[PDB]
């Protein structure tokens, strides 16, 4: 689920 | 009484520097690291390019000819992940007209500015002589984890 910055 | 000194903050953090005068070569695609978030002591991440490399830059347009004496920088803690980012060194580019750009030099070679060792503290760098400019670019050369930038410029307007 989209590794967040 | 105190006389005037050319070393006042020019607008980042303050507000005198409008959102429209700040831009970048690119920005992270999720939209959470825009150039408008590079204001010193901002509490919403900072600026991050679309790709981490030494060709990206943050740009500020002072809109007028301005004496530029020093640059302060921080990294940023990710609001989303509590991860810290910071630029460890950068070059400086300046321009009066926005099209002819001079890379700041110390002697025959580009001045490489040493920057931050963490994501929270301010590192201030002075220029060896005040420079009269209107455009400023910060182009990172090294960084920890990824490029993230908050910024302040110091000087006076003529």
């Amino acid at each position: 689920r989209k590794l967040r910055r | 009484g105190h006389m005037f000194q050319c070393n006042v903050p020019l607008g980042m953090e303050s507000g005198r520097i409008a959102n429209e005068q700040i831009s970048a070569s690119s920005t992270y695609s999720d939209g959470r690291w825009t150039p408008q978030q590079s204001r010193l002591h901002g509490d919403d991440n900072g600026w991050t390019p679309n790709l981490d490399s030494n060709k990206e830059y943050l740009q500020v347009d002072l809109r007028f000819l301005t004496m530029l004496t020093a640059i302060a920088t921080q990294g940023a803690i990710s609001r989303e992940t509590q991860n810290g980012y910071y630029v460890k060194s950068y070059k400086l580019e300046v321009s009066t007209n926005g099209e002819d750009w001079m890379v700041y030099r110390h002697g025959k070679n580009h001045k490489v500015f040493q920057a931050n060792n963490d994501a929270t503290e301010v590192v201030l760098n002075k220029l060896h002589a005040p420079l009269l400019t209107r455009f400023v670019r910060i182009r990172p050369q090294t960084w920890h984890s990824g490029i993230a930038l908050r910024l302040e410029l110091f000087g006076c307007r003529v």
